[PDB]
RNA sequence: GCUUGAGUCUCGUAGAGGGGGGUAGAAUUCCAGGUGUAGCGGUGAAAUGCGUAGAGAUCUGGAGGAAUACCGGUGGCGAAGGCGGCCCCCUGGACGAAGACUGACGCUCAGGUGCGAAAGCGUGGGGAGCAAACAGGAUUAGAUACCCUGGUAGUCCACGCCGUAAACGAUGUCGACUUGGAGGUUGUGCCCUUGAGGCGUGGCUUCCGGAGCUAACGCGUUAAGUCGACCGCCUGGGGAGUA
RNA sequence: GUUCCCGGGCCUUGUACACACCGUAACAAGGUAACCGUAGGGGAACCUGCGGUUGGAUCACCUCCU
């Protein structure tokens, strides 16, 4: 219903094992009633500053049209999910696609 | 704030058109449909020292609202708490 | 000793005290040097002059490790800042990269109280 | 003076932080108003990408930690 | 019109006119200080070409 | 007409640079508005067709 | 901030620092908050140079010397 | 009954606005370990204290607590007090383009009620930094004062009481009227927004001034100018904004 | 040569002064800026912390970039 660009990032070694974590994701917001924009994804890029030990996260991007109440619960996944530590979701009324 | 599918339901009913929320019938009821959705608010976390001179601001546009309505048709006015309920 | 050559020069010219201290890249201490030990006690110990002979004192019984290339980071906006780093390229040292590495807070705890 | 807020009609991005890194320094810090002629329309607007940003480790907070 | 990097492209004509003043008051300037007339006629013909 | 068939970077200088943009040259870059473009033209009244 | 130069100077040069912020945090990190103060001496200062204005405008039409 | 008053709806906007909670990072204090010196702190100067039971200082790791540098801008929100990191949940106030309406539903107001910085106290947690009472060294004729080493109430969070102020651009509140420039800040309409613009329409606020007022300073479209409406206040000060 | 020093003069800045410079608390920046409110203390003025205001002073020099 909303517009949320979900944008986090997991780590370097949990990059080779993330596009599982993708399906998890993508697919619960099919079950959600949802749409995809833009799976923005750049690669492992560097961190400014390491994390308690290793820099370069891995980014990947939502941006997408999904209800309020059920991504919030996504959230805390995100939250107890310890592979993505720093996932935020942004304002509303317009989810990009371009830039990359 | 008084979401807009809440909003334009009500005032189809009351007014004519489905732009006559201008009328004393729906003016009050918008007015206090809008309290009824701000209950959830003021039921919860309680100290709102802002949001306070907000509410005496709108049911007080309110009570003269009423005030009039009282004062010219009195046939509408108990029709306006009949078809709704806001008088208690 | 421990032999290191990319020494951290930590200076920190606070408002009535220089303090200059090379480490090692890990953080092994080297040796210090301060406007307060070398003497000058009074408003010299506010002075880039007395910062001055600081590095001097951080120039010698220091040559026993043996810096070279050494990173200069300076801390504390105080009096010197200038007149030790060139105190120290007129020791016989090479400066790789003067840092300003300050200690700074993002206006973290309150700031303390004096002066007046 | 800038063909960045000009060209650049409606909310500046930062998914690409390039341009951003025309309005902060190979420091951390945020250029000022009065450097670039930008009316703060412009200028807030990259205010809000920026803390974003350095949350996720794209921009750096200060230079060294 | 000076040239576009640091030159100048220029009618030189400038660059004629200027020599004539230079000499122009360096004659007036031979009066002033009363220099001998072998060289301020010399400067005739310096003005004159 | 006058189209434009390749592009041509071309030096252009310090002379046509004005002091507000040589407070933006300290910013952005020295190779932003040092080179300007003076590509290929079409002189007026030739057509043609690209093989 | 961090200033190298690679190996021709003989010099500190560390007019970066001073380009950064040097005294910057130290105005208020120095001394005590006093929280409404610099507040206070912010008008003072804006007076007599906004007035710094007016006198490049009063200068401009006449100055007949 | 009719509208130039108030106000509502459809479509949008920016933010230190408030309540509850979570989280990231630096620095200060302390503890343990690697290293190492003979000094650290502070002041106009000095000194108590710490220290050879290896302090001050640096690096790595860790447990608390308060507050958010740069961005910062007589910038922003708000009735006011007051309030700067980010985000989630609830949500308020202000404003604008183009239309639809009830048809003055408007304003103020003693007794009253609510908000009410900071501080004090009762209670449950708490303590890095600073700091009433107090101990010590001195400038001094003396120090219960300037300064410094320690340190309790407090500072912080939540529930109440006291319900106090320079709660003061000292300018009470709503509406109407009155040549402009530089700005700052937030939207929209129109035109080649081709490009860092031009011409209008509202809110808040600053400086220079005209009409006007005043003792003067000066305020000046946000007025100390011109009116209507409502409440409170003064009749020399001290005594006393007290018993 | 006017920065050092003794005297004179012009302009400017500030004053609750003009009767005209037991402890100095305010008035010069009173050499610790002033004032109101809250709590506590001290022979006494007032002091310390916190919030706010202008019924406040100088924005004069010493060193670095075209």
């Amino acid at each position: 219903m909303r517009h949320y660009e979900i944008v986090f990032m997991v780590h370097p070694d949990q990059s080779e094992q993330v596009p599982g974590m993708i399906e998890r994701y993508t697919a619960a917001i099919t079950g959600a009633e949802g749409k995809i924009h833009r799976l923005e994804d750049w690669g492992r890029r560097q961190l400014a500053y390491p994390i308690n030990k290793l820099h370069k996260a891995h980014y990947v991007l939502m941006n997408v049209e999904a209800p309020q109440e059920v991504i919030d619960e996504l959230e805390t996944t995100f939250r107890f999910n310890d592979a993505v530590i720093r996932s935020m979701v942004m304002r509303t009324k317009h989810a990009v696609t371009e830039a990359s | 704030s008084l979401s807009t599918e809440a909003t334009a339901k009500i005032v189809s009913e009351f007014g004519r058109d489905a732009n006559d929320t201008g009328s004393t019938e729906v003016q009050v009821a918008l007015l206090t449909a809008q309290i009824n959705h701000l209950q959830g608010h003021f039921a919860e976390h309680k100290k709102d020292h802002h949001s306070r001179r907000g509410l005496l601001r709108m049911v007080s546009q309110r009570r003269k609202l009423l005030d009039y309505l009282k004062r010219k048709d009195v046939a509408r006015y108990t029709q306006l708490i009949e078809r709704l309920g806001l008088r208690r | 000793r421990k032999q290191v050559s990319d020494g951290v020069a930590h200076i920190h010219a606070s408002f009535n005290n220089t303090i200059v201290t090379i480490t090692d890249r890990q953080g092994n201490a080297l040796g210090w040097a301060t406007a307060g030990g070398s003497g000058f006690r009074g408003s010299r110990k506010s002075t880039p002059f007395a910062a001055q002979v600081a590095a001097e004192r951080c120039a010698d019984a220091v040559k026993e490790y043996g810096i070279k290339n050494l990173e200069v980071m300076v801390k504390g906006p105080g009096p010197g800042r200038e007149s030790t780093i060139r105190a120290l390229n007129a020791a016989g040292f090479r400066i790789t990269n003067i840092t300003d590495v300050t200690p700074i807070p993002h206006n973290g705890c309150r700031p303390p109280k004096k002066r007046r | 003076f800038c063909r960045f807020t000009a060209e650049g009609v409606q909310e500046i991005d930062y998914k690409d932080i390039a341009t951003l890194k025309n309005y902060i320094t190979e420091s951390g810090k945020i250029v000022p108003s009065r450097i670039t002629g930008t009316r703060a329309k412009y200028q807030r607007q990259l205010a809000r990408a920026i803390k974003r940003a350095r949350y996720l480790s794209l921009l750096p907070y200060t230079d060294r930690h | 019109v000076p040239l576009d990097g640091g030159r100048f492209a220029t009618s030189d004509l400038n660059d004629l006119y200027r020599r004539v003043i230079n000499r122009n008051n360096r004659l007036k300037r031979l009066l002033d200080l009363a220099a001998p007339d072998i060289i301020v006629r010399n400067e005739k013909r310096m003005l004159q070409e | 007409g006058g189209d434009i068939l390749v592009g041509k970077v071309t030096p252009k200088g310090e002379t046509q640079l004005t002091p507000e943009e040589k407070l933006l040259r300290a910013i952005f870059g020295e190779k932003a508005s040092d080179v300007k473009d003076s590509s290929l033209r079409v002189p007026n009244g030739v057509s043609g067709t690209v093989i | 901030i961090k200033v190298r130069e690679n190996e021709p100077f003989d010099v500190a040069l560390r007019r970066f620092k001073r380009s950064c912020e040097k005294a910057g945090v130290l105005a208020e990190v120095r001394r005590r908050e006093f929280y409404e103060k610099p507040t206070t001496e912010r008008k003072r200062a804006k007076a007599s140079a906004v007035k710094r204005h007016a006198k490049k405008l009063a200068r401009e039409n006449a100055r007949r010397t």
